[PDB]
């Protein structure tokens, strides 16, 4: 996803959206196996860290704050990146880096 | 006996001449000096110097009042006559119709009430004093000065001159003026004030006395990296609130992450936009950094990195930044730096475009227009190296 | 991840007593479990809690008169009381020849002393062993919180007021003490303590099916 | 939502649905001044521009 | 004491926020009654060629005018609009003073 | 204008301890400030546009209501003879 359109994803809100929802889903998943998926008991240590500390060693895009807007004014008219909105989890004010980062925009 | 009159007629002098200097500029030294000098011997000398300033800057009264504290703090006699003193001169005051000296007085006993030096008890008599014949102008301001203590202190007193303030007010056929003051106090009350033989062994005592009297960089980096655009990296960086000391080293830390990137990005020069607009101190910052790269950390740098770098400084320079350039010895690093600004700048102005702004700000460094002898080929042969114009233009018309 | 997986800052889980061990689930999470079996099997537990006892009681019989110490009975308690997490009992009772003059309760890292507070004839050593999770993980002060609950409380089936409660976690394999302590006693202890740490048999087998579990 | 802004319901979202406004949004409000400087230059560039009845 | 004190706090404001899908940043939020369905098309009505913004519109506003600010209301019930509450007790042990306020000018 | 959601708000910042009202009986008109008959105007499109290009904008918006200017962008002059007098005599 983030190869093939590396500047073309920030825009885009609800490919975002989608990201942050695959991404709990995919967590989830690994929750389910464990048959709870209590958010205390699955700190992001256990997902983003590599496999080699024992982790699964996800490749996160979800901790980004997402840009919110007005979508009175968003579909409509005009638009500027105002308010953030939460992005995926609780922390602890573990900033997960993000793959986008780590990926030369295509210009 | 001569001796010590002799020493007493300094000590006074001295005090006059404190008294004379005390403002808000050299109170610590003022205070320093009279320390130096006796006040044991020479009490009542100090205790005329003090109310004689009083009567004088009655604005640096605060001050006075402070000072007297601390006397008293040590030598408590001295408070004490200093006291009785102001209390005969209000009374005189009182007696004679001096109204401007019992103002002074007034103010002076409040300042003291407040410091703990005289009981609030002499100030509720005053203020009854003033009630008796009628008396506003005078009241109103001591107690101002001296409200929240009484508040404080003798809250029951100070209802009391309520209530007869009141009466006054409204049980009186009271003067415009004193109706307006009467208002003020109301005003101020609703907001709480929201404005000898042993000579020689009390010389020893005196000198006694006088003798005694890398983690926040990673968290950072990670803010950087934890963040899809520029902005929100922006924000999250605002959200921290770091001091305007470390905002200098913020913006170092974000250049070195900049820097490490493969290639230019936007987001980085976005980044910056957001930290630039958003505060003074942060674009202080920003030129800060940008004085230190040119100047001392240019040269370190590989030549990518160095040219990211210069592409980003274009960045921030084509719009947010004011052109501000301090520019035959420098050159090699730096030189190629300024190259890949300048190309930068004509990426996103337009080259003639480019060279009316540059014209429009000072920029002696950049394109220095005396002729220095021969010194501006350096500079013209420089610009040829990277496609420009108006060098020749320059060359042309020093000759 | 079983110490953050299985821990007890937990929103709704039913904190079941796994069997025969001490070590604590909030709610049934799946594999953690038979994992936790295979860790603690015949009886592993138990065996880690009596070895700790025995290697005390070996201690106190090699500095019997250095310490003054008349007596070092090991009581017949109740073979589940290694995992009575709820109650407890003195493993380890200490008859003193004359009289010790204990310091208040305190660690068993503690430089600072005094030793003119209590007074008794008579002791006990008791070794509660707890599986540590991230949450609870700190042991000494957990050892201080079960001092403080078991010692207090109408009788905690120990025969002296005075006493100490070692404790060691085995999932962080961090140990500590709390109690009441005679002169010259507690750097001995203590000593001892990392003896065992460094090598018992019970915990050494216990680390060992620990590594294969996680290969 | 609060001003029209915040995520329409928590569930579903897969997140916390929660909102810092941002300080961009501030920095793009601002730059009045900014404007000058380029509004300033712009004005600049163009800036030189009955008795019967009685 | 002063009921003036819950204005978008009453029953009546949640459930105007609850209908609106509009949090009173303080108070609850709940799934919308109605969904968002933003058909509008870029029509003449309510486009950013047409209003003004020299207010916000702040969400606040909805719930107190929720028959005006908002735009198709639905199921929304009327809120309080009230008078201001003078109330003065005494925590001094005293008994009917002027103490908070001033003295007529007559 | 500027009184919309104005007393909701003061009673939010006052805790209900202030309620304000809002009245036109003195029928008191006034200049809107800035300047109609401006091209270049303003800048936001979204946020509240500056106060020399107010009264500009404001007319705009209501031509746009109306049905007096066609299109997303345009202006406001005189109809007559001779482009307008040459545009005032330049």
């Amino acid at each position: 996803l983030f190869t093939y359109f590396r500047e073309a994803i920030v825009a885009t809100e609800p490919l975002l959206d989608i990201l942050v929802k695959g991404e709990t889903r995919i967590q989830n998943r690994v929750k389910l196996g464990l048959n709870s998926k209590m958010p205390t008991r699955f700190p992001p240590a256990v997902f983003y860290t590599p496999k080699e500390l024992g982790g699964l060693g996800m490749i996160s895009a979800s901790h980004i704050l997402i840009p919110a807007s007005d979508l009175s004014w968003s579909k409509q008219t005009d638009t500027g990146i105002t308010h953030f909105r939460a992005g995926m989890t609780h922390e602890d004010e573990k900033l997960i880096p993000t793959i986008f980062r780590y990926i030369t925009t295509w210009e | 006996i001569k001796f010590q009159r002799e020493n007493w007629e300094m000590i006074r002098s001295h005090v006059s001449p404190i008294i004379s200097n005390l403002t808000m500029d050299n109170l610590q030294e003022s205070h320093r000096d009279l320390f130096q000098v006796n006040i044991l011997i020479g009490r009542d000398i100090i205790c005329k110097n003090v109310v004689d300033f009083t009567l004088n800057n009655g604005r640096l009264i605060p001050a006075l009042s402070a000072l007297i504290a601390l006397l008293n703090s040590d030598i408590p006699d001295i408070g004490e006559t200093l006291a009785k003193e102001l209390m005969l001169m209000f009374v005189q005051q009182f007696n004679r119709k001096d109204y401007v000296s019992c103002g002074n007085i007034l103010q002076c006993l409040s300042i003291l009430f407040l410091y703990d030096v005289i009981h609030e008890i002499v100030i509720l008599q005053i203020l009854l004093l003033l009630l008796e014949k009628n008396s506003l102008r005078l009241v109103i301001a001591v107690m101002k000065i001296c409200g929240w203590k009484l508040a404080l202190v003798s809250k029951k007193t100070h209802d009391m001159i309520w209530e007869k303030l009141r009466y006054i007010l409204q049980t009186q056929e009271l003067s415009s003026t004193l109706r307006e003051s009467l208002e003020t106090l109301f005003e101020i009350r609703q907001k709480d004030y929201k404005s000898c033989e042993n000579f020689n062994e009390l010389t020893m005592a005196f000198d006694t006395l006088r003798q005694k009297l890398v983690e926040f960089k990673k968290k950072i980096y990670l803010v950087l990296k934890s963040s899809l655009s520029g902005d929100e990296a922006a924000h999250k960086l605002l959200k921290l609130k770091i001091a305007n000391n470390l905002k200098k080293s913020v913006v170092d830390i974000i250049i070195k992450s900049s820097l490490q990137e493969s290639t230019f990005s936007k987001f980085y020069s976005i980044l910056s936009e957001r930290m630039i607009t958003f505060h003074r101190s942060w674009q202080t910052a920003y030129n800060e950094t940008f004085e230190q790269n040119y100047t001392q950390d240019i040269e370190d740098y590989e030549t990518d990195q160095l040219r990211i770098l210069g592409k980003f400084w274009g960045h921030l320079i084509s719009y947010e930044f004011l052109p501000m350039d301090c520019l035959e010895e420098s050159c090699p690093q730096g030189r190629i730096f300024i190259k890949f600004l300048f190309q930068e700048l004509v990426n996103e102005l337009g080259l003639d475009e480019l060279q009316l702004r540059l014209n429009s700000s000072k920029l002696d460094g950049m394109f220095p227009l005396e002729g220095d002898a021969e010194h501006i080929r350096y500079s013209i042969n420089f610009f040829t190296a990277i496609g420009l114009g108006l060098l020749t233009e320059d060359m042309r018309s020093r000759l | 991840w079983s110490p953050t997986i299985n821990r007890a800052n937990v929103y709704v889980g039913f904190l079941v007593q796994l069997d025969l061990t001490g070590i604590f689930l909030h709610g049934k999470i799946p594999t953690l479990k038979i994992s936790l079996i295979q860790i603690f099997r015949a009886h592993l537990w138990q065996k880690i809690h009596e070895s700790i006892v025995f290697d005390i009681c070996q201690i106190l019989d090699g500095e019997l008169d250095v310490l003054q110490i008349e007596s070092v009975t090991k009581e017949t308690v109740h073979p589940r009381k290694s995992y009575k997490m709820n109650s407890s009992a003195a493993d380890i009772t200490m008859e003193s020849v004359h009289e010790w003059e204990v310091s208040k309760p305190s660690l068993l890292h503690e430089t600072n002393d005094s030793f003119k507070g209590l007074i008794t004839n008579k002791m006990w050593f008791d070794v509660q062993l707890r599986y540590g999770d991230y949450d609870s993980h700190d042991i000494s002060r957990y050892v201080r919180a079960k001092f403080l609950d078991y010692t207090t409380d109408n009788v905690s089936m120990y025969p002296s007021p005075t006493g100490v409660m070692i404790g060691i976690d085995l999932a962080y394999n961090m140990y500590d003490a709390y109690g009441n302590w005679f002169n010259g006693l507690k750097p001995l202890i203590q000593n001892s303590m990392r003896t065992i740490m460094k090598a018992n048999p019970a915990l050494y087998v216990l680390r060992e099916r620990i590594r294969k579990g996680l290969q | 939502s609060y001003n029209g802004i915040g995520l329409k319901s928590a569930k579903g979202s897969s997140t916390s649905g929660h909102v810092q406004r941002s300080l961009a949004s501030n920095n793009r409000r601002r730059p009045q001044g900014s404007q000058q400087q380029r509004q300033q230059r712009q004005n600049a560039i163009k800036k030189a521009s009955i008795e019967t009845h009685m | 004491t002063d009921k003036n004190y819950y204005y978008l706090f009453d029953k009546k404001s949640f459930f105007n926020g609850k209908a609106l899908n509009n949090a009173i940043p303080g108070g609850p939020k709940f799934e919308p009654l109605y969904p968002r369905e933003e058909e509008e098309d870029y029509n003449e009505f309510n486009s950013i060629d047409r209003v003004i913004f020299r207010v916000p519109i702040r969400s606040e506003y909805k719930v107190a005018f929720p028959h005006l600010y908002n735009s198709r209301p639905r199921s929304v019930r009327i809120p309080w609009y009230n008078n201001p509450v003078s109330c003065i007790i005494q925590n001094d042990e005293e008994y009917d003073t002027p103490a908070l306020f001033f003295d007529p000018s007559l | 204008i500027e009184s919309a959601g104005f007393e909701t708000d003061l009673r939010l910042s006052t805790n209900g301890l202030g309620m304000c009202q809002l009245y036109f009986w003195h029928k008191i008109w006034r200049k809107v400030p800035g300047d109609v008959l401006d091209k270049d105007a303003f800048i936001p499109k979204l946020k509240p546009a500056p106060i020399n290009s107010l009264s500009r904008d404001f007319v705009m918006k209501t031509r746009r209501r109306k049905g007096i200017s066609t299109g997303g962008f345009m202006s406001n002059d005189g109809p007559t003879l001779e482009k307008y007098i040459s545009a005032e005599l330049y």
